[PDB]
Order: C-alpha cells, then structure tokens, then sequence
C-alpha cells in the first residue's frame, strides 16, 4: 500500500522485504524486524550520510523511492511496475533481498536497463551475465556457501547428511551446488526434501518425519528454505526429534528463528556473510524517534509491533530503542556498501560528462542504465564506509557482478546467544576449543556416517 | 518484427518459429515443423474464425505474432510490445516452451492479459497463486510423468536412466516422474543426468558415456528438447549404441520429424507420449494449396521457402490442433461475453473496447466448444486440459504409429507390433536376474528395487 518516497533528484528505488510473507490470503504479513526495517533505516542512515558528506555528489541529493516486496515474487513485481511506469525516472533499484525477488525483478528491469545492485541475493543464478545483463551484487554467490558448508561437514567427518531445500532458485541451486561438492569429497546425501513456497505446518512435521526416517543421518544439513529467518521459523520443530544443523546464508546471527523453538538447540552450526557491525548506525537507530521519523511509513507499525502498544492509543513513547538492547543485523554493511557503491558510480558520471558544473546539466537526467552499469557501476573501488581502523576493506565488483567469498561459521549456544566459531576465506579454519562440541563432554563428537568403521 | 495483422480487437502469439542460437547469437535457426506449422495454424484458425459469422459476428480478430527465438529472455523482450501501452492485446497464446510461457505469464499477469498455451506442459504453471491467468489446452506433465511411470510398470522394466534438459520443462518433469517412482511406482532410477541450457564441447558425447556407465540401466527416459533430442541421437549414435538403448520420449519428442529425420537407425522402437491428437485435415489442405512463397502476407514465409529446399529467394506438427484449439477458445470466450455484455449489438460493441483479462478470465475457464475435431475443450479450476494420451512408437518399415492410450487406464497393446527393434518380446532393462535356486538373503541395497544374490550354498538351505 504505502511507499517510502524522499525528496527528487535521482532518486534511488530500493526493495526490502518490510514486511513478512502472508499466508494463503493476499496481504502481506507482521514486520520483519531484523532482515527488513534494519535494513531499510540503514539505507536511509547512508543516503543521509551521502546527502551529508561534503565530496560525494556535492551538488546533488540522493532520494529514495522504497517499496516492499513482503518476500513474495509475485506481489515483488506488482510492486516493481511502479519502477518501469517512470518511462519519476529511477536511476537504480537497489536490493531485492530474497534471491526470487531479486530473480523477477531483474528479469523485469532488463528490458529497462536499470541497474540492480542487491544486498542480500545469493543464488548462483543471477551470476549468469547473459540473462542478467544489469545486475550487480556485494555478496558472494551461494556455490562459496556450499564450499564452505562441504568443508565443515569433512571437518567433523559426516559424511552422511540430508538435504533440505525450498522451490525457487536459492534451495535449487544450493542443494545442487552441495551434492556436487559432496560427491566431490566423498560425502553422502542421504536425502532431499523440498520445501513448497507457501506448504502447510503439517507438512514440515512430515518432512521432519522423513528426515527421522534415515536414522544415520543425524546431521541435516539446510539451504535457508525461502528464509530460515522465517520459513525455519515454521520446521526447527521440537517434536522431540533434534539434529546438528548445518544452515546456509539463510540462518545465522539472528534469533527470530530460535526464539521459543529449541529443537534448534545449542551447538546449531550457521555459516553467515563476514561482516562487521558499523558504529554510526546503532547512534542513528537507537536515537531514532517514532514522531520525529515521520519519513518511514512502516516503522510505526514496527514500533506498534515490537512494543504491542498501538500509536493510535497511549503507554507508546515511554520506552525508546536506547532503553531496549540493539544487535546490528549482520546484512546491514552488504546493505549501506551496496548504497554507497551506486553513490560513487553516480559520482563518477558526475565526474565523466558533467564535470564543468555542480548538478546535472539535463543531458544526462534521462540516465542511461547500459553504460551506466557497464562503465560505471561495474567499475567501483573504493574503501568499505565505516570501517574499523584497522581493516583495508573495499567492496569492488568481479567480472561478472559479484563480490568476494568469506563467511563466519557460528553456532547457537547456551549461556542462549549466538558464537563466531570460525571462518572461510579460500581455506576452512575452526576454533572448536570455542565450542562445547571440542573437548567432548556430551558423549563423543556427533556422529553423521552410512556404517560404522570396523576393525582389521 | 511481428506479423501485425489487423484487426478491430487484435490478439497475440508466443510461437517459437525460430531456434536459440549459441555462443551469444541473439537467434537460431529455423525450426520449420515445430514453428511454422503452429504459426500458420492461428493464421488459418483466425482466418477461418473471421471468415464465420457464426462466431463473433462481423468482428475481426488482429493477430501481433512474435517470434519468441525458444529463448526465455528473447521472450519476454519481444513480448514486451504486448503491453508497451501500460491497439490493446487482448490475450496472448502462450509459447510452447514450459520456462518461456512461465515467465511471460509472470509479466502479463501484472497487466492483466490472460493467456491460453498450446504445450507449456510443466506441471509449476498448476500454480493458480502465481499464473492465475495462465490457461493450457493441452494436458498437465504432472499426468505424463504417471502414464510413463506406468508404462514402465506395464512393459516390467526396472532401474530406469533419466536425462533432462536443463529449464522447468525437464528438471520439473523428471522430478515428479522420480516421485511418482518413488510414490509405490516399482521402479528406482538408475541415473540422473542434467544437459545444460547451453551444451559446450560435445557435452551429449559425455551425456552417453555417462548413461552408458548403467550400462544395464538400457531404459533411458527422456525429458528434453528436440534439439536435445537431436544431439544426443546423434550423440548415441557416433558411440556406435544403435540398438543398445531404449528411449522412452516425453511430448517433447513426440511424433515431431526433427528428432528423428536422418536418424532412424537409433531412434527406431523410441516408445514416445503425446496427448491425444487428429490430423486437421483443413489445415492439411489449406497448408498443402497454399500458393506460397507467392502471397507473402507474414514476414517468415521466405525463410521457410529458402530453408525446405535449399535455394535462394510432409506431415502436420503434433501441437497445431492444440493451436487451433486455443485460438478458437479465445475466441468463443470473447464470443460468449460478448453476447453477456452487449446482447443484439453486431459488431465490436463498446464494451468490448476495454476487454479487461479480470472478466474475460472466467469466459476462458468455463469455455465449451468441443473442438475442431470433436475432442471436448475444458477447463478445470487451474485452467488445465484433462489427461488423456496416446502412446506411439517409433516403427520402421518418419514411420510412427499407434501403440496404446494412456488415459487413467493404461490402454497398451503389446501385440500392436510393440517390440523395440531388436531381439523377441520387448527387451528389458532389470537391474539383477532372478536366482532360482535360492539366495541366502538375496540382499536388497538402500535401494529396494535391486539385489545382490549371495546364493544358499552349504548346509545353509
Ligand atoms: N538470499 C537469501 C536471503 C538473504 C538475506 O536476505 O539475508 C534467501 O533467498
Ligand atoms: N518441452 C515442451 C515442448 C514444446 C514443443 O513441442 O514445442 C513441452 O512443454
């Protein structure tokens, strides 16, 4: 319905998944706390950052025109249109979260050459060029997920593990990218659920009985379904059945998933993107006032959310985001670097055919997204914003729109928290002495093998 | 460039005339019997459907025919021009590729044009969430996968092969087959072998050696295109397998002459299913009388001329009563709101300008028309075609013919000259021979279809 507009001069369209995917009725769902509004504030957080630093676009203001996709494709596209309908021209939509989402509306904005740089999209689909012409990506493709989720199921030698996926590209892709790199290494896939985009909470119960039905596969291995964030939500059942996950891009660092499902226990193991929690934002966050953000239409409904007083009534405004404790959602750099990355691409141009003037002299307004994207876009370097001192990240692109492969490798834990175990960067490296699972103390090592070994 | 025949309410078409080029070639080759043939099906379907002035009186349907390469984005940059207005398009007859028609239907949903598709039979379009206003003539692949499953059931193979090609026609038929398997379906696959959207450095050579690494997996059932299919013929061909392997073709296969011109050495005893046609004899002779190459009124007929015979400027497709079919269901659906909206008014009434797909959707649906060669046109809740097939086989001395039906029933007959071109009663793919004289377990693996015979020798009998 509402649709988060700022002030003109080329604009940035954005796509975030606001709000949770609905059930069988056509609405959208509660507000996603974590992997929707945190993202959306932090988006706006470094397009104020970018209006507010003095040598990117001096002249020039970046909008924003943000709508919500509410993780479903289909309602992603109507909402798209909006996009495409300009021909205010959109210079860019940055996002589309969710791989799906970013698959349809990229396969819509080709024929309107307008440059998509996501934050979050995954699947190794979008890496083909041929079909995706104008699409740019600050994430790794999930096939270095299933790199690093082979190397750790070789670290603890299971070499029998299932399978479980959702339709739609990520799940797919995933679970093929992993059987190949398992029969690769000599690892069993024991079986391969599948996940439909909307199937029922008895189903998932059915699954986990299929899961239970190969008794030797004790680790479970899981591509995120849509989201695990929310589709695990629906099957970390606790119908006394418990397993060593193995979670793709999909869980980690996160607790809307865990939160009152424990069957999920401790000792989990989720591979996130390697990342670190930019200071700035959680002043900007936490400082942020309902009344005084009369920009973002959906954070009073967050806030309605978070906090079950309505604003429409009283016992609202009394607590605050300072009083309340803040966790930076791990995506939330590959959000603002994706936004900054557009900014310095724009500025570029600016440098290119308009540098005589402060602003655009009207030639250029209706930007071309081809050379645009080609030229600019893909041609970015610059330092990380934000960064710890000590760090020299830069968030360049590859040949093919793409960024660079490292992962922190977590494990939930009790006293219940999440905990960084290791990392991936082109080599697998744990730090088990981290983690209750070293130094066994709850019988050996858990155990995932077709057959027992035997003796001489 | 489009057909752009004119017309007071125009309509529109997805037909893959021309084939997916390689290495970034924006287009292929002609495909000649799979394109042509449906193309000119709705010219003659619409011709003779203005022609009657029983069916929409004095209203003249236009046609904006595009070429949809078989190349999914190709599609839907050309289908773009259907809604460039945001001269309106009323309905588009969907392409005949599963992934094209899924992804045209997931754009022209948003504009509200609905669709009828000839072919398009992957079962993710089943999804009335998602392609509300997608609509099939034709029967869903989900039944397809049953009647092969059963099929092999009725011939007693076992420990099948399965090659699929990349997309949503192969990937989603071969896993509801690999269910339906599964499903009490009393037979295990063998091998599984995905072949690329783009096949590089003779990847059908490694496809067959793969397939023949099950050398005992003989049955190799089969989910692709007819290019697919051409290349890993030829493929099996150069292996020098003529004769080893069984094909069990998908409708993609079908009694199209392509697959199997010039290759009938290894395509011979292909057991192949189609959904249940008749040759159209008016289009036969329309096609056959046609002073072509003379009137020129669409743009590829010269490329037709110059590539059937070789020089500078037969038998009917499979799909083209399905093409027929479905216009003429376009049309009797406008036909019938027509004389719901504005009873009496001859001609395009006002209420016909602004054809909305909202309303037109249900006219699509509960449209009854039995069709142009008496086979009942309907549409279900999903907007799917009810599941009957045929069962051909490839039999020589281009020679297809009858062997069976497949409508809930399994409708064989083996004495229909059913043998598979080599040896006596239907050869068999089976995974481990019985043992009659007895098996201290006859050890089943994981897989409960096939066993290890470790015999009852000793005093263990
Ligand atoms: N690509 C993931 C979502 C990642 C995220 O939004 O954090 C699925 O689909
Ligand atoms: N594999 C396609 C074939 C369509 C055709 O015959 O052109 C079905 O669906």
């Amino acid at each position: 319905k509402k649709v988060l507009t700022l002030e003109g001069d080329l604009v940035l369209g954005g796509l975030f998944p606001v709000h949770q995917k609905g059930g069988p009725a056509e609405d959208c769902g509660p507000v996603n706390e974590h992997r929707g509004i945190q993202r959306l504030e932090a988006m706006l957080f470094a397009l104020d950052r970018i209006n507010r630093d003095p040598h990117l676009l001096p002249g020039v203001r970046l909008g924003a025109h943000i709508l919500d996709s509410c993780s479903k494709d289909t309602h992603a596209l109507e909402q798209a249109l909006d996009f495409v309908r300009a021909s205010t021209a959109i210079t860019g939509v940055i996002g589309g979260s969710y791989s799906d989402v970013s698959i349809q509306v990229a396969n819509l904005l080709r024929l309107f050459q307008i440059p998509q740089i996501s934050y979050a999209s995954t699947s190794a689909k979008l890496s083909d060029k041929s079909r995706y012409d104008y699409f740019a990506r600050t994430v790794p493709p999930d096939f270095f997920q299933a790199k690093a989720m082979a190397e750790i199921l070789r670290f603890f030698n299971w070499t029998y593990v299932s399978t479980v996926a959702s339709e739609g590209d990520y799940g797919e892709t995933g679970i093929e990218a992993f059987e190949l790199e398992a029969r690769a290494r000599n690892i069993c896939v024991a079986t391969s659920e599948k996940v439909g985009r909307a199937m029922s909470r008895a189903a998932f119960e059915g699954v986990v009985r299929a899961l239970l039905q190969k008794p030797s596969a004790r680790v479970a291995v899981l591509f995120t379904r849509s989201e695990d964030a929310r589709e695990l939500l629906a099957a970390s059942q606790r119908l006394n059945a418990s397993f060593t996950w193995v979670a793709s891009d999909g869980w980690g660092a996160l607790e809307s998933v865990v939160a009152g499902s424990e069957g999920a226990a401790e000792g989990a193991i989720t591979i996130e993107l390697a990342s670190y929690p930019i200071s700035d934002f959680a002043s900007y966050f936490q400082s942020l006032d309902p009344w005084n953000n009369s920009r973002n239409p959906w954070f009073r409904e967050f806030w309605e959310q978070r906090f079950r007083c309505s604003f429409r009534q009283r016992d609202c405004a009394a607590h605050s985001l300072r009083a309340v404790p803040f966790e930076q959602e791990s995506k939330i750099m590959f959000v603002v670097n994706a936004v900054y990355a557009m900014a310095h691409a724009l500025h570029n141009m600016h440098r290119a055919l308009c540098p005589n003037t402060t602003r655009l002299c009207d030639a250029m307004r209706p930007v071309n997204g081809r050379r645009l994207y080609k030229d600019f876009v893909l041609n970015v370097k610059f330092d990380a914003p934000f960064r710890p001192a000590d760090t020299h990240n830069e968030v360049r692109f590859d040949r093919f729109g793409d960024g660079i492969g490292r992962y922190n490798i977590f494990t939930y834990l009790r006293a219940y928290r999440y905990q960084k175990v290791g990392y991936w960067a082109e080599g697998l490296t744990l730090d088990t002495s981290l983690i209750p699972w070293a130094s066994p103390s709850a019988g050996p090592l858990p155990a995932s093998r077709c057959s027992e070994p035997c003796l001489q | 460039n489009s057909i752009r025949i004119d017309g007071d309410i125009t309509l529109g078409g997805l037909f893959p005339v021309h084939g997916r080029g390689s290495e970034g070639k924006p287009c292929g080759e002609l495909k000649k019997e799979k394109g042509i043939h449906r193309l000119e099906a709705m010219l003659f379907a619409l011709d003779r459907i203005n022609n009657d002035p029983d069916l929409l009186p004095n209203i003249t349907l236009g046609a904006r025919i595009l070429d949809t390469c078989s190349r999914d984005t190709h599609a839907l940059e050309q289908s773009l021009t259907f809604v460039q207005a945001l001269e309106r398009v009323v309905g588009v007859i969907g392409a005949s590729g599963s992934s094209v028609s899924i992804m045209v239907a997931n754009i022209l949903r948003l504009f509200k044009i609905p669709q009828i598709s000839y072919a398009s039979t992957a079962p993710d379009l089943s999804d009335n969430s998602r392609y509300d206003f997608f609509s099939r003539v034709v029967p869903s692949d989900t039944y397809q996968a049953q009647a092969m499953v059963d099929i092999v059931r009725a011939l007693k193979w076992n420990y099948v092969s399965t090659v699929a090609s990349e997309g949503s026609y192969g990937e989603s038929g071969v896993e509801a087959f690999i269910q339906k398997s599964r499903e009490d379906g009393g037979v295990c696959i063998a091998q599984s072998v995905k072949i690329p959207r783009e096949p590089k450095a003779g990847e059908f050579d490694k496809i067959i050696r793969r397939l023949l690494e099950t050398s005992n997996a003989r049955a190799v059932i089969i989910f692709a295109n007819e290019d697919d299919i051409r290349r890993v013929l030829e493929a099996a061909r150069r292996a020098n397998q003529t004769g080893h392997f069984f094909w069990m073709g998908s409708d993609s296969w079908g009694s199209k002459i392509a697959p199997v011109l010039h290759l009938e050495e290894v395509a011979e005893g292909a057991v192949t299913i189609l959904p249940k046609r008749m040759s159209v004899r008016g289009f036969d002779r329309y096609f056959s009388s046609r002073t072509l190459d003379n009137n020129r009124r669409n743009i590829w007929f010269a490329e037709f001329w110059e590539d059937n015979f070789h020089c500078k400027l037969y038998e009917q497709e499979g799909k083209v009563q399905f093409v027929i079919d479905a216009v003429y269901a376009m049309g009797h659906a406008l036909h019938a709101m027509h004389r719901d909206l504005c009873p009496g008014r001859v001609g395009l009434c006002p209420r016909m300008d602004p054809v909305d797909g909202t309303q037109l959707l249900k006219y699509i649906r509960n449209v009854n028309f039995s069709g142009i060669a008496g086979n009942p046109v309907t549409f279900n809740e999903n907007g799917d075609a009810p599941g009957r097939y045929d069962i051909y086989q490839y039999q020589l001395r281009a020679e297809y013919k009858v062997i069976g039906s497949w409508t809930d029933h399994l409708h064989l007959r083996i004495e229909r000259m059913h043998w598979p071109g080599s040896g006596q009663q239907l050869p068999r793919s089976i995974c481990s021979l019985p043992c009659q004289p007895g098996e201290r377990k006859k050890t089943v693996k994981g897989m409960p279809c096939c066993w290890h015979c470790e015999p009852c020798t000793g005093y263990q009998y």
